[PDB]
């Protein structure tokens, strides 16, 4: 009756070199429990920094205890050894792991990982480490080694959308027009994104 | 027009000065009555800033460029709040004469220690974009 | 810049049609051969499309042929075309029309949009290349079954109830609409208000159907009453009521002329006569299907066989009407089925809507 | 209920005036069964239709004598029914338009004998009644209708159309009645009488 | 017993109702 | 009016009982159109403890505004009240509740009375068939042809 | 117009009692014993017919039918149903 | 502008400052603190004071204390003694004042289209002698 999931404050966010940019001259801001965690919802600790010039000011989506778990970006929510989804990397190596539904359950779950990661080292994507060194099979044919900036690119200028945007090229969000809203691409639910389940761009 | 705190004769040369500050204490009342709706929120805050800097800047113009007034009126001006004593005087130091507002000096603002990126020379731009500045929609005042 | 916010208007009005006067048009195919409407005659339908009443015996099949969907909502009303069954209309809730060949094909013929709110009842001309649509915004739109183009529209100051075409040849422009505030509206299209309003039923209307062509049309309100009226007269002089029955939300006519179905709200089917001695017969009931407050279609096979009812957990009734007993019942899909219709093509076939927006033909 | 003017005192050591509910009573302090007893009394808007029907009831008496005073007409003042509850403004109950030009006596009270007419002259006139909820020690009424008089002819929000007018306080926890204002010639002893028979 | 298994039933029908409508 | 006639109904005076079952006579006659029908049946209710009274021009008075409310209010719960009542009550009284039931019949159509009653026949309770068959009597001799 | 005036906020009326016509406390009923709906000070405060054509010597048919004199010989000579619903009229040309 | 902006807390334009305003509630008994301390004086027409504001308007103190001579206050308050005593003595009919001030339904006006625009009245302020009080 006395249980919580504790809070991810740590530094040192895992990110991608998609999402890290290249400027190798980083200027950074760290917020202590400003947001809470995507999935699990534990108050987690908040990266937010700017990698180039035309940007977004990224920052950081998901827990570290979450990243740790999945190996994905705390940003991107990519998978980091490969650029690809979580998806593409669990039908391509593994898939027994998933995650429960239910949110007591779920955190429960979280508490019982994150007690073990605790105990554990502190840098290892869990327990199917040992077996996804079998790689480069198929996978590679199609994953990312290049520092993908265009899904670093700024969000889109919705009052320019409707025509509005009277600051033109002053407002910092992106002044092209939308993608299609019919594309089934254009959906993308988080949660999917995490557990692994009917990604599209998967 | 606006309440004297002093309650007592202004100097001599009050008398021609006061049509610029009564326009520009009129300037003051439409920026206060002015709707915020529509353009921004912080982009409100911005013609109080620049009027402001231009009222600080007339009054540094009568005192310095031209001394056309004196010293103790312009104190009596300073102490009536129609001059920012601390822009005069931001404005004599050698590399800051165009300085839109104090709020856009200060380092304890930014979250990184910094100054405002209207601050920054315009040789030292490297960004592009048309610069306006957060504090005070001040346009390259370095 | 314009031509790149007129497509940002373009993927906002692809982002409203997803969501669901635009219209949107349905399948490539259009004009069949040398140019006809889709409506009118599809010649791919089975048996005769200018087939008599009774094809043969009516007998109760357990079968699907299509399952239609299209409609993202329950559709409110389901029709046929005139004469043949070579098409059938759904008025879906999304305020969408949709028309489809009505023998199992997938594709829709024609589709039609432009309202409001959502469409509660659908009728055709007696040519059947005008459909008249009710909406719940108290309008009532006109189309063209071809096209899908809205040819006229006509409001009303109450809310529009279902609205019908008169059975007379002469009188096709005619449309008989009920209202909410206890008014019935015999309209013409070409004066483009009501040419004739009657007030003496009670409470918002319910089912107007034509008993006998040209003579009286019976409408059912909100009470359970019926009153058979003339065209363009003041003084009805039909009435049936009772105080078993709670409401009338379906009236209907045979297609033999001999009996006409009433699904009242006691959870019964009232057969009342066609002939000029219009009672209703209270051992001729079928309390087998039940009705308690959702409208349905009490309809009638061929040669006066079989009566169809519909109910609310999405059960079709099927009646030996000849034996005056539930001979049959289909409880196929999870969703709620309405309306019912027996195709005049084919004994054998029979043409429903769900709740979960999909047309099933048996 | 029989002790309550004793306990519902004016002057107390600590205690907040409030309003009691739909009349014109202050309270202060929570007393429940003083409440109950007060509400119970003075239940279904009776506040308000007794001061409805005491402004009809002058209003008719001054109709009778219309003519007599040299009147043009008696305007019943259609008020919000919170009019008869409010303390903090006074609009007028009754309107008199004279017929002629009435020589109009200074502000005197009701029981002033002893008045002279020849203040000012002027044709319009107004007419309040407040009604008060006194104890034993705030008994008085003439004083208090005075007090009220000087306090709403002065005020701005208490909106009066003349200069000149009469107001009426009635204590109704002591069957007590003063008045204060001007008096045209003719208006005192027939006002004293229409009153006395009033609360008659 | 018998009567919340009545009840049971009677949420059953009407969670297929439900599902209908 | 009659919310503050609700409590005086519990009267245990004979004349006040009286004069206040014609006044409930009166109103239950005339004004149907100001009273919730839960508080008709809850002075039905108290009426139904009220038949207990000495008197019988109170207890024919009772019935007459059994009468007046089962014309009223419609009647079903009144006759469902009276069922649970007569069987109930086994004392005596009870013939005053019959032939208040005859009138709840009498005054409102018989022909949904009669198979609740018949219904209660089939009660096996030692009274309540005597009650029936006291109100099918009562009811055969108010109705006539 | 302001008007504001701080009442007493809290009706002490017994709520049983008020509908129903009974409290179980009675005698030792802390609030008090009335059953009324009247507004409070918050409240307050907060407060040939087809033809259409000229009519004369009218007369009705058996089947509820009004018309002319004229009208109803003319519909009595034509059809023993008249123009309302085509009931039994059975040519009534009466006044 | 900031005052005159953010109205009652109404428009979704700033509706990322309700937590920015909700957390307020530690620290209004020390703004009262701050403005109770520091009434301009009766000898006083206006006062200004220094004013730590926040950035949204959620508060605003006085960032100041009044710090006064002791013989200065005291004979400041003598002459104070000494006029009301006057103003008693000799004004023929004192009127009292209404409490509240303000009806319930009268809203907190606005300081500039009031009272900024306005010229104050006199205070009390004894003439004092020049040969005496030199
Ligand atoms: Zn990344
Ligand atoms: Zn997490
Ligand atoms: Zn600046
Ligand atoms: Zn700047
Ligand atoms: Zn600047
Ligand atoms: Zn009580």
């Amino acid at each position: 009756t006395y249980n919580r999931q504790n809070w991810e404050d740590a530094d040192f966010p895992i990110l991608c070199q998609t999402c890290l940019g290249e400027n190798p001259y980083i200027r950074m801001t760290k917020e202590k429990y400003g947001k809470e965690c995507k999935i699990c919802a534990r108050p987690f600790t908040v990266f937010r920094w700017c990698p180039g010039v035309r940007m977004r000011f990224k920052k950081t989506e998901v827990c570290q205890t979450c990243s740790k778990l999945k190996n994905v970006c705390q940003t991107c929510l990519l998978d980091l050894e490969y650029g690809l989804p979580i998806q593409v990397r669990d039908a391509g190596l593994s898939f027994k792991d998933d995650m429960p539904k239910s949110d007591v359950n779920k955190e429960y779950y979280t508490q019982n990982m994150e007690r073990e990661i605790s105990n554990s080292d502190g840098t290892r994507p869990v327990g199917m480490l040992g077996k996804a060194t079998s790689t480069s099979d198929m996978l590679l044919k199609l994953a990312r080694t290049t520092p993908y900036y265009k899904r670093n690119r700024p969000h889109i200028c919705s009052f320019w959308v409707k025509g509005e945007c009277k600051r033109g090229e002053e407002c910092p969000y992106r002044h092209e027009k939308p993608t299609d809203p019919d594309d089934p691409l254009a959906d993308q639910n988080i949660k999917d994104r995490y557990y692994g389940i009917n990604d599209p761009v998967a | 027009p606006k309440v004297k705190r002093s309650r007592k004769a202004p100097p001599d040369g009050w008398e021609l000065i006061e049509p610029t500050l009564d326009e520009l204490d009129q300037k003051m009342r439409e920026a206060e009555t002015e709707p915020h709706e529509g353009k921004r929120k912080v982009e409100s805050l911005w013609p109080i800033f620049r009027i402001h800097h231009q009222k600080t800047r007339y009054i540094f113009d009568l005192f310095y460029k031209r001394k056309a007034i004196s010293r103790e009126l312009y104190e009596y001006c300073i102490k009536e709040g129609y001059a920012d004593k601390n822009l005069i005087a931001k404005w004599k130091k050698q590399g800051y004469e165009n300085l839109c507002c104090l709020r856009c000096i200060q380092t304890r603002d930014t979250n990184f220690g910094t100054n405002c990126i209207c601050r920054v020379p315009k040789s030292k731009l490297e960004v592009g974009r048309i610069i306006e500045c957060t504090h005070c929609g001040c346009r390259g005042c370095s | 810049s314009e031509e790149e916010q007129k497509e940002l208007d373009e993927i906002t009005a692809k982002r409203q049609k997803k969501g669901k006067e635009k219209t949107i048009l349905h399948v490539k195919e259009m004009y069949d051969y040398q140019g006809r409407s889709y409506l009118h005659i599809p010649q791919d339908v089975g048996v005769n499309l200018r087939s008599t009443m009774p094809p043969e015996k009516c007998y109760l099949p357990k079968k699907q042929i299509h399952v239609w969907s299209g409609h993202t909502k329950g559709v409110s009303a389901v029709r046929l075309f005139p004469l043949s069954g070579h098409l059938l209309l759904s008025c879906s809730m999304d305020c969408k029309i949709k028309l489809w060949e009505v023998y199992g094909e997938r594709r829709c013929l024609r589709t039609f949009i432009g309202h409001s709110k959502a469409v509660r009842d659908i009728c055709f001309n007696t040519a059947g290349t005008q459909f008249l649509s009710a909406a719940y915004d108290r309008y009532l739109k006109l189309w063209d079954t071809e096209t899908g183009q809205c040819i006229s529209r006509f409001t009303n100051r109450k809310v529009p109830y279902c609205v019908k075409f008169n059975p007379d040849e002469d009188k096709q422009n005619l449309f008989v609409a009920g209202m909410s505030d206890k008014k019935i509206v015999q309209w013409d299209i070409r004066s483009g208000e009501i040419v004739q309003e009657y007030d003496r039923h009670l409470g918002a209307v319910n089912t107007i159907v034509f008993v006998d062509e040209n003579r009286r049309f019976v409408s059912t309100s909100d009470d359970k009453s019926l009153r058979v009226w003339e065209w363009d007269i003041p003084v009805d002089f039909k009435y049936i009521a009772e105080p078993s029955m709670h409401s009338m939300p379906a009236v209907t006519l045979s297609p033999n002329g001999k009996w006409l179905a009433c699904q009242s709200m006691d959870n019964q089917i009232l057969i009342f006569g066609a002939q000029n001695r219009f009672r209703l017969n209270k051992k001729k009931i079928f309390k087998g299907h039940m009705v308690a407050g959702y409208a349905c279609q009490v309809d009638f096979s061929p040669d006066m066989s079989y009566v169809i009812s519909g109910d609310g957990n999405g059960k079709l009734n099927i009646w030996d009407w000849k034996t005056t007993k539930l001979y049959s019942r289909f409880k196929a899909h999870d969703k709620v089925c309405i309306g019912a219709v027996w195709h005049p093509h084919e004994t054998s076939k029979v043409i429903t809507c769900g709740w979960d927006g999909l047309i099933k033909l048996w | 209920l029989w002790w309550s003017p004793t306990i519902n005192r004016a002057n107390v050591y600590v205690g907040f005036q409030v309003q009691l509910d739909l009349t014109g009573i202050f309270m202060h302090g929570k007393i429940p069964t003083l409440k109950i007893s007060l509400i119970q009394i003075f239940r279904a808007h009776l506040w308000q239709k007794i001061h409805e029907s005491i402004v009809m009831d002058l209003c008719q008496v001054f109709d009778q004598e219309l003519d007599a005073l040299e009147i043009e007409t008696v305007q019943k003042e259609t008020i919000h029914p919170r009019k008869s509850y409010k303390m903090n403004s006074s609009c007028a109950d009754i309107l008199l338009f004279a017929s002629y030009k009435w020589n109009v006596s200074r502000p005197s009270l009701l029981a002033d004998s002893k008045d002279v007419m020849d203040s000012t002259t002027t044709q319009k006139y107004w007419i309040d009644i407040q009604l008060r909820w006194g104890d034993y020690d705030s008994h008085d009424i003439e004083r208090y209708a005075r007090a009220k008089f000087l306090d709403y002819t002065t005020d701005n929000m208490s909106i009066y159309p003349s200069p000149t007018g009469v107001l009426i306080a009635i204590d109704l926890a002591y069957n007590l009645h003063s008045a204060y204002g001007n008096w045209f010639p003719g208006s005192k002893p027939l006002i004293q009488q229409a009153m006395a028979k009033i609360m008659k | 017993k018998a009567r919340e298994k009545q009840l049971e039933e009677a949420r059953r029908l009407a969670a297929l109702q439900k599902r209908r409508e | 009016l009659l919310p503050r006639l609700t409590p005086i109904l519990k009267n245990r005076h004979e004349k006040v009982q009286e004069n206040c079952i014609d006044l409930v006579g009166r109103i239950a006659d005339r004004g149907a159109e100001y009273v919730s029908a839960r508080e008709w049946m809850r002075i039905c209710f108290e009426l139904l403890e009220l038949l207990k009274a000495h008197k019988k021009a109170i207890r024919r008075a009772t019935v007459n505004t059994f009468g007046y409310i089962a014309k009223a209010i419609g009647p079903h719960d009144v006759l469902a009240t009276l069922l649970n009542n007569l069987k109930v009550q086994e004392r005596q009284n009870r013939v005053c509740t019959t032939v208040a039931i005859a009138i709840v019949a009498e005054t409102c159509s018989p022909f949904t009375v009669l198979p609740a009653l018949m219904n209660e026949y089939r009660v096996p309770e030692l009274n309540v068939q005597n009650g029936v068959l006291k109100s099918l009597s009562f009811l055969f001799e108010y109705i006539g042809e | 117009l302001r008007a504001t005036v701080r009442w007493d906020y809290q009706p002490d009326i017994c709520k049983d009692y008020k509908e129903t016509g009974f409290c179980g406390f009675g005698d030792s009923c802390k609030f008090l014993h009335d059953r009324s709906d009247y507004k409070h000070g918050w409240q307050i405060e907060r407060e040939c017919f087809i033809c259409r054509q000229s009519f004369q010597n009218p007369v009705v048919t058996k089947c509820r039918h009004y018309f002319c004199e004229s009208c109803a010989l003319q519909h009595f000579r034509t059809t023993p149903r008249c123009y309302v619903c085509d009931q039994q009229t059975n040519g009534v040309f009466n006044p | 502008k900031i005052i005159r902006d953010h109205g009652d807390m109404t428009n979704r334009k700033f509706r990322h400052d309700k937590r920015v305003y909700l957390g307020a509630l530690k620290y209004m008994p020390h703004a009262v603190l701050k403005l109770l301390e520091n009434m301009p004086m009766p000898w006083e027409q206006i006062r200004d004071v220094p004013v730590l504001y926040h950035i949204t308007g959620a508060i605003s103190f006085v960032n100041e204390i009044p710090w006064v001579i002791e013989p200065v206050y005291i004979s400041q308050w003598g002459s104070m003694w000494i006029m009301m005593r006057r103003e008693k003595r000799d004004r023929r009919h004192f009127k009292r004042m209404r409490f509240p001030p303000f009806d319930d339904e009268e809203p907190p006006l606005d300081y500039a289209d009031n009272i900024l625009d306005v010229e104050p009245l006199e205070a009390i302020q004894l003439e004092l002698d020049p040969e005496e009080d030199a």
